[PDB]
């Protein structure tokens, strides 16, 4: 509850008084043929 | 004379600090006749002028309402 109160204090009460490639293509094709990423 | 002059000062400040609906406004609008000192002139007239208009207005101060645990609620109602 106090963490949620801190969160809601983060915006309201901003003041005081807080209320206390070809090679890449080839590699991909080889990986696809191998079926291993 | 001067005794009732300081009495007038005391009663005027007492009604001022008092808050009423039919407050000294009725008294003042009828208190157009000698609500202030008159024993030595000069100071008498200027004091009468000062006391006639009761002197300003400006609101300030946080958490000053009834039941302060609602004053934060009053502060709570300031975001929408």
């Amino acid at each position: 509850a106090y963490n949620c109160a801190i969160s809601v204090i983060c915006c309201v009460f901003n003041e005081l008084k807080f209320y206390q490639s070809t090679l890449s293509e080839e590699m991909s094709q080889f990986d696809f043929s191998t079926g291993v990423q | 004379e001067q005794r009732f002059n300081n009495f007038l000062k005391a009663l005027q400040e007492k009604v001022e600090i008092k808050q009423l609906n039919h407050f000294w406004e009725i008294v003042v609008q009828d208190g157009i006749t000698l609500i202030t000192k008159e024993e030595a002139s000069g100071s008498s007239v200027t004091a009468e002028e000062a006391k006639k208009f009761l002197a300003k207005d400006k609101p300030s101060g946080d958490t000053a309402a009834v039941f302060e645990e609602g004053g934060d609620v009053d502060d709570l109602l300031d975001m929408i």
